[PDB]
DNA sequence: ATCAATATCCACCTGCAGATACTACCAAAAGTGTATTTGGAAACTGCTCCATCAAAAGGCATGTTCAGCTGATTCAGCTGAACATGCCTTTTGATGGAGCAGTTTCCAAATACACTTTTGGTAGTATCTGCAGGTGGATATTGAT
DNA sequence: ATCAATATCCACCTGCAGATACTACCAAAAGTGTATTTGGAAACTGCTCCATCAAAAGGCATGTTCAGCTGAATCAGCTGAACATGCCTTTTGATGGAGCAGTTTCCAAATACACTTTTGGTAGTATCTGCAGGTGGATATTGAT
């Protein structure tokens, strides 16, 4: 019985998922998060394939970027676990409120 | 078993994301700030979107209407055209 | 007779198009003759900068089809690509490898 | 059924002359077209500033230079400045 | 090619490397 | 001889100096710092008086937008004292470095 | 005629106290010795990026004399956009 | 004495409808004068783009609206748009 | 009887003056005759709800004349102001009075 | 150390998705020939920017002193990482029609011109006035005790 | 919770700096009201490609066990705040010198424009192949002991 130690398996996920460029998120959910949110603006919205991709491409790029900054504020805190309060600075100092 | 569409963004596609930005470990709250931080993201992003829908007088969002939006967001796309 | 303005420039960019696109464009009501010369090396000079560096990552990768990773990979590992694309989301590029140093195991 | 105007020739051509066993996929040449689209508006609404600045009617090699220099950092901008130059040398040497 | 590329290229400064 | 603690007079600095718009570098040590950076750009160069105090007034509004993205950078580390480390971390987060 | 004077060392004229008064209109209770030297390298970088804008508006004009208006469009370009100098 | 043109008079004559006995310095008028500017310019600006967009060669109030509704945060956008379509309707049946 | 189109259109702000700032900038090929209408009105709008607030932060510190310390706090005293106006400096405007609770004394 | 579980790495293979290559058709670049527009070259202003200097508040430098902050250390408790299963959600692949876009048509709208009229700038002049800067004196805050 | 040092508050009291408000005034711009051009909404229709919907497939929800991270408490060193003291440099407000922006007038290049001639670049299409999986077996990593 071997059971990989805390911190081992997520290594591996970012070495893994910093090689690769496939979306991380399930194509089905996010278009229906689209079409809700888009719906509050226009009712009977079509989409193009693409403008969807374009969309999945772009928050996902967004998300990761943010990680990234999140991952230096918890880091300068002396932590190495992501809180609110990292995204939230993060979010505050890159001008997106606050 | 039905379910809001923000929860569609589940926990383990979020650590992914995370994991993609070098992030080793995660706090529970996490989850829930991420789904806040994406939907405001979409909303001002699928906003300018379809006022350049609606402003070409069409009924379907194309991959253009997305790009032009995000190009005023400070957030530019390319591969999508334009 | 007829010698496109590219050929004699020594340009594979369109010069033809370039002027076009300045006029089509309201960038202003006239234009100079060189004005799309220059802007249309200035592409091509920065095309063969990314395809040369793009080319080279591909190579790295036992590759020899040039994918947008390896256009990211170009860009990103360039101090003045990056800064010039400071603001722009290469589609499918992922990330760098990158895991700040704190994050690695002690033993 | 119409025509659908991208750079991917020109594109095409100068990945041959710089690495000419070398390939590119349709997704990558889409990221090159943006690429191209990007900086010609870019540049090109520098060069309109400047002119409107100087209350000029006219965009010039001049306005274009003014513009790359403001827009290229460093070492990009010193060789798009010769490459350009260059380019508009051999045009006025071309009978 | 026949193009006049940068000599040398730098990486950026990574903050936090 | 009566002391205040230390804080005292810094708060009451904070106080004095958010409540005022006067510039706080000198005038003539900027203006020098103006010619000489020009000068080693271009030789010969003459400033309006305004441009100068145009870029006095971008150079203190960007060092207190600094500043305050500092603090909040010390604070989320659980300090009280800004140190190098914030302000870099500050120009990381807010994109003016890699 | 006269040349100018030569100008060296111009930077620490941004002195401990004007940069500590700095810190207070940014919120600022307590600064590390470090901060003033770290100061002066980034108002360095932050005033040359605009310099070289202004003067290359300035050089396109084929002026001898940087205006208002080059430092506002350098500002700007900059993304650090001054009101109250014109424009 | 060549006429330098700003919009102060008419950003004086707002201030004394909204506040009668208030004055402006001529430095907060020097704000007032940029902030037009400024907004003119990004309205301006996104209305040329989101015409070329279109394939369209006139700037119409429709590109001017669309263009303050991108603009402008939710309630200023709201007010802006109602004072835009009044003074239009009206300009146009006042003739 | 010769009337303005400001006049036709019931505004201080002039629309000649927009027409023709519009004709000059290189927005577009032709201009509409209600663009710069709209445009006008809407400027208009703006400068008046920021003289609005303005006036309000002269009158509260006692004073008869707007100063740009009175438009900085207009502004940033404004979650809209702020948003439109969150890249842009104010010359002599200065900061909001904020200090972060955690730097302030005692238990 | 040893020992094994699992992850990782390299060589080889091979079907087809996604490249490269090829062709005819036409929109759009180039060629020629008048048709306008401009952007220095010269030649003068006055504006304003440099310079230099004299006198005096005003802020800067430096040394002393110790309050209290940072950061090292220890440690307990809780909170996220790991992991083993099957079921529920997504992915895949195969049809009906919304609506994008292709295109031509003609009129309401915008341009072009050259008139006439009025606004908004400025220079000049005076004419008024809000408020900065100062000064007491009454009142608040801080830190010793 | 008393007290005294010293900072802060606020109401008076000035002298302009800078604001307001005349002019008269004119020059450029905005407006007027036909002569000419044309861009774009309109209506029609075809043929993508978008939404929907039913089998194929792996990703995720789940609860348990505990490794090790976070944050609390403590403590000592020493950094940074306060402030006193001495005085250099900045601020202020003149004067004279001229460099150089800013105008306004000839134009000879330079670019736009209207029309014609040509061909480069696109869109079908029609082949060719780079490489993403897949397999097999060696070795490295990790964590138990
Ligand atoms: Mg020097």
């Amino acid at each position: 019985p071997h059971r990989y130690r805390p911190g081992t398996v997520a290594l591996r996920e970012i070495r893994r998922y910093q090689k690769s460029t496939e979306l991380l998120i399930r194509k089905l959910p996010f278009q229906r998060l689209v079409r809700e949110i888009a719906q509050d603006f226009k009712t009977d919205l079509r989409f193009q394939s693409s403008a969807v991709m374009a969309l999945q491409e772009a928050c996902e790029a967004y998300l990761v970027g943010l990680f990234e900054d999140t991952n230096l504020c918890a880091i300068h805190a002396k932590r190495v676990t992501i809180m609110p309060k990292d995204i939230q600075l993060a979010r505050r100092i890159r001008g997106e409120r606050a | 078993v039905l379910r809001d569409n923000i929860q569609g963004i589940t926990k383990p596609a979020i650590r992914r994301l995370a994991r993609r930005g070098g992030v080793k470990r995660i706090s529970g709250l996490i989850y829930e700030e991420t789904r806040g931080v994406l939907k405001v993201f979409l909303e001002n992003v699928i906003r300018d979107a379809v006022t350049y829908t609606e402003h070409a007088k069409r009924k379907t969002v194309t991959a253009m209407d997305v790009v032009y939006a995000l190009k005023r967001q400070g957030r530019t796309l390319y591969g999508f055209g334009g | 007779k007829a010698k496109t303005r590219s050929s004699r420039a020594g340009l594979q960019f369109p010069v033809g198009r370039v002027h076009r696109l300045l006029r089509k464009g309201n960038y202003s009501e006239r234009v100079g003759a060189g004005a799309p010369v220059y802007l249309a090396a200035v592409l091509e000079y920065l095309t063969a900068e990314i395809l040369e560096l793009a080319g080279n990552a591909a190579r790295d990768n036992k590759k020899t089809r040039i994918i947008p990773r390896h256009l990211q990979l170009a860009i990103r590992n360039d101090e003045e690509l990056n800064k010039l694309l400071g603001r722009v989301t290469i589609a499918q590029g992922g990330v760098l490898p990158n895991i700040q140093a704190v994050l690695l195991p002690k033993k | 059924r119409s025509r659908k105007e991208s750079y991917s020739v020109y594109v095409y051509k100068v990945l041959k002359q710089v690495h000419p066993d070398t390939g590119i996929s349709s997704k990558a040449m889409g990221i090159m077209n943006s690429f191209v689209n990007d900086i010609f508006e870019r540049i090109a609404g520098e060069a309109s500033r400047l002119a409107h600045y100087n209350k000029r009617s006219t965009i010039t090699s001049r306005e274009i230079q003014t513009a790359v220099r403001l827009l290229l950092p460093g070492e990009l901008a010193k060789h798009a400045v010769s490459e350009g130059t260059k380019a508009v040398t051999k045009y006025t040497s071309a009978k | 090619g026949g193009y006049n590329l940068r000599p040398r290229t730098y990486q950026p400064q990574r903050y936090g490397g």
